[PDB]
C-alpha cells in the first residue's frame, strides 16, 4: 500500500487521456524508482490518495494521524512521500536509510531593487515648503529689483 | 544680504540634516542575508506546514533565535500554512518568508528564476521509508537502497529527474536645463 | 584557573589613497567632466548678465547639493561603522548564527558544560550538540578550526 | 540576599536574564552592602538595594 498525496516532484498526474485508477495515475521520480524496488525485491504495490493529506503527528491527545496511521493500523505498511526521519515518528514506525538528506532553508522572492526617482528626492521636505523656497527667492527678487529700479 | 544669506544657510543645512537623516535610515537599514534578521525584524511573516516535521521541531528547538521564531509562530497561527501553495501565494504577493526543506527549494528556483534562497539550511537530515513497527522488510528496503546508491541509480537519476527548468543619477537633467535657459535670453 | 576565549584577527583595513570616493559613484565624474568642459567653453560660446548669471545660480544651487548629499553618505557610513560590539562577551555567541564555539571530543570542558545548567549555558550546550564538528580531538584541532573556520575555542 | 535568591527564584524572564548575567558573574555578589558601597564608590557599579 503507498498511501499518498500528490506533492512534487514525487507524485505527479501521468500524461494521459485515459481513465486511470491506481498504480498507473501518476508519474514522478518515486514512481519509477517503486517499479524498481518491486522488480528487484520482487513485491508489487499499490498506490492510494490519503484523504487528510498528512504525512502524520500525534494531536494533542496522542492520536496519530495521515499516513503514519495508515502505518500503525496497517491498512499501509509502506508510504512513499517526502518523508522526514524524527525520533517522534521514530518510535512509531520502522525508518530506512537517509535517501534524501537535506535540510530546511528559507525561501522568497526577489525583490532586490529600487526606484530612487527624481520623485523621489523631495521626501525629506514637503511640497508646499518646497514651493515656499522658490516663493521666498521670487519675494527676495522682486524686493530687490524696486530697490534697483 | 547677510541676513538672506544666512536664511539660505538655514535652509540648506535644513534640508541636509533631513537628507543625512534618511540616508542613516537607509544604512542602518542595509540588507538583511541571516536569521537573526527574522529575530529582529517584526514585519516580515514567517510560518510552517502543519503536520509539518519542520513545525514540530521548531516546537522542539533550544536554540534562542529559533525559540523566538517559534514563539512568534505560535503567537501567528496565520503563519502556520495548511498547504505549501498558501505559503507560495503568500511569498508571491505578501511580505512572506518560508520555512522549508533545501530539495523542493532547490527544485522551484532551479524552475522558477523569480526565486532565490534566503539564508542556509538548518542541519542535516534524510528521508526514510516507514514499514510499522514489527514489519522486518525494512531490511530489504535497506538492502534495496544500498543496492541503488551502490548502483548509482539514485545519484544519476536524482540529477535527471531534477531538471533545472537613480538619486545617484538624478540631477543632472535640471542642470542641463540651464543649457537651453541660456539661449532664450538676449540673443 | 578559568575557560577563557581565543579568537583570530581578521584586521581587514586599508586607508586612504584608494579609500577616498568609493560612496561616490566613479561614473558621475565623467558626467561631471562633461559639464566642467562645458563651463569651460562659455568663454567661446559667448563670443563666437542674466545669460550667465542664470548659469552661476543653477550651478551654484547644483554644487551645494552635492557636497552635502557625498558628505551625508560619509556619516551615514561612519556612524554605522561605530556600531562594533563585535564580541564581547560568549553572550553573542548565545545569540550569534555563523561563529562556532565548542570544546573537546571527551572534554573537561565539554564535561563542564554538559554539566552547566545555567540556561544560556544549556542553550550554547544545545548548539555544541547542534553541531557535530564543534567537538575536537585535540587543541591542536581546535587550533585549527580556529584559524580556518569563524571558531571561538572554550580552551584554558 | 532574598532578593538574590528571589532572581535565583525568578519567574520573570527578563528578570531572568539578569539573573543570568548575575550567574554569569561570580563578581556580582559582594558579601556585604558595604562592599556594594566599596565598588560603587569607587568603581563604575551599581547596586540593586533595598
Amino acid at each position: 500500500i503507498v498511501t499518498t498525496l500528490l506533492e512534487e516532484p514525487f507524485v505527479m498526474f501521468r500524461k494521459s487521456d485515459r481513465t486511470l485508477y491506481g498504480n498507473d495515475r501518476f508519474e514522478g521520480y518515486c514512481i519509477d524508482l517503486l517499479k524498481e524496488l518491486a522488480h528487484i525485491l520482487g513485491f508489487s504495490y499499490e498506490i492510494r490518495l490519503v484523504e487528510d493529506g498528512k504525512y502524520g503527528a500525534q494531536d494533542d491527545k496522542g492520536q496519530w494521524n495521515g499516513m503514519v496511521k495508515e502505518l500503525i493500523d496497517h491498512k499501509a505498511d509502506l508510504a512513499v512521500a517526502p518523508l522526514t526521519i524524527t525520533h517522534v515518528r521514530e518510535k512509531a514506525i520502522d525508518f530506512s536509510k537517509p535517501f534524501m538528506t537535506l535540510g530546511v532553508s528559507i525561501l522568497y522572492r526577489k525583490p532586490n531593487g529600487t526606484n530612487p526617482s527624481v520623485f523621489s528626492f523631495l521626501n525629506p521636505l514637503s511640497p508646499d515648503i518646497w514651493m515656499y523656497v522658490l516663493l521666498a527667492y521670487l519675494g527676495v527678487s522682486v524686493v530687490l529689483f524696486v530697490i534697483a529700479r | 544680504g547677510g541676513i538672506w544669506w544666512f536664511f539660505t544657510l538655514i535652509i540648506i543645512s535644513s534640508y541636509t540634516a533631513n537628507l543625512a537623516a534618511f540616508l542613516t535610515v537607509e544604512r542602518m537599514e542595509s540588507p538583511i542575508d541571516s536569521a537573526d534578521d527574522l529575530a529582529k525584524q517584526t514585519k516580515i511573516e514567517y510560518g510552517a506546514v502543519k503536520d509539518g516535521a519542520t513545525m514540530t521541531f521548531f516546537k522542539k528547538s533550544k536554540i534562542s533565535t529559533f525559540e523566538k521564531m517559534w514563539a512568534f509562530m505560535s503567537s501567528k497561527p496565520s503563519a502556520l500554512v495548511k498547504n505549501n501553495e498558501e505559503g507560495i501565494q503568500r511569498t508571491l504577493t505578501a511580505d512572506y518568508a518560508l520555512l522549508m526543506e533545501s530539495t523542493t527549494i532547490e527544485y522551484i528556483t532551479q524552475r522558477n528564476c523569480n526565486l532565490t534562497q534566503i539564508g542556509g539550511l538548518i542541519d542535516s537530515k534524510g528521508y526514510g521509508i516507514g514499514t510499522p513497527m514489527g514489519s522486518p522488510y525494512r531490511d530489504k528496503i535497506t538492502i534495496a537502497i544500498l543496492q541503488l546508491q551502490e548502483e548509482d541509480k539514485l545519484h544519476i537519476m536524482k540529477e535527471k529527474w531534477w531538471r533545472g527548468s537613480q538619486k545617484i543619477g538624478g540631477i543632472f537633467i535640471v542642470l542641463a536645463a540651464g543649457l537651453v535657459l541660456s539661449v532664450l535670453v538676449a540673443v | 584557573l578559568g575557560v577563557s576565549i581565543l579568537y583570530r584577527k581578521p584586521n581587514g583595513t586599508n586607508p586612504s589613497v584608494f579609500s577616498f570616493l568609493n560612496p561616490l559613484s566613479p561614473d558621475i565624474w565623467m558626467y561631471v567632466l562633461l559639464a566642467y568642459l562645458g563651463v569651460s567653453v562659455v568663454l567661446f560660446v559667448i563670443a563666437r548678465a542674466l545669460s550667465t548669471r542664470i548659469i552661476g545660480g543653477i550651478w551654484w544651487f547644483f554644487t551645494l547639493i552635492i557636497i552635502s548629499s557625498y558628505t551625508a553618505n560619509l556619516a551615514a557610513f561612519l556612524t554605522v561603522e561605530r556600531m562594533e560590539s563585535p564580541i564581547d562577551s560568549a553572550d553573542d555567541l548565545a545569540k550569534q548564527t555563523k561563529i562556532e564555539y565548542g570544546a573537546v571530543k571527551d572534554g573537561a570542558t565539554m564535561t563542564f558544560f554538559k554539566k552547566s545548567k545555567i540556561s544560556t549555558f544549556e542553550k550554547m550546550w544545545a548548539f555544541m550538540s547542534s553541531k557535530p564538528s564543534a567537538l575536537v580531538k585535540n587543541n591542536e584541532e581546535g587550533i585549527q578550526r580556529t584559524l580556518t573556520a569563524d571558531y571561538a575555542l572554550l580552551m584554558e
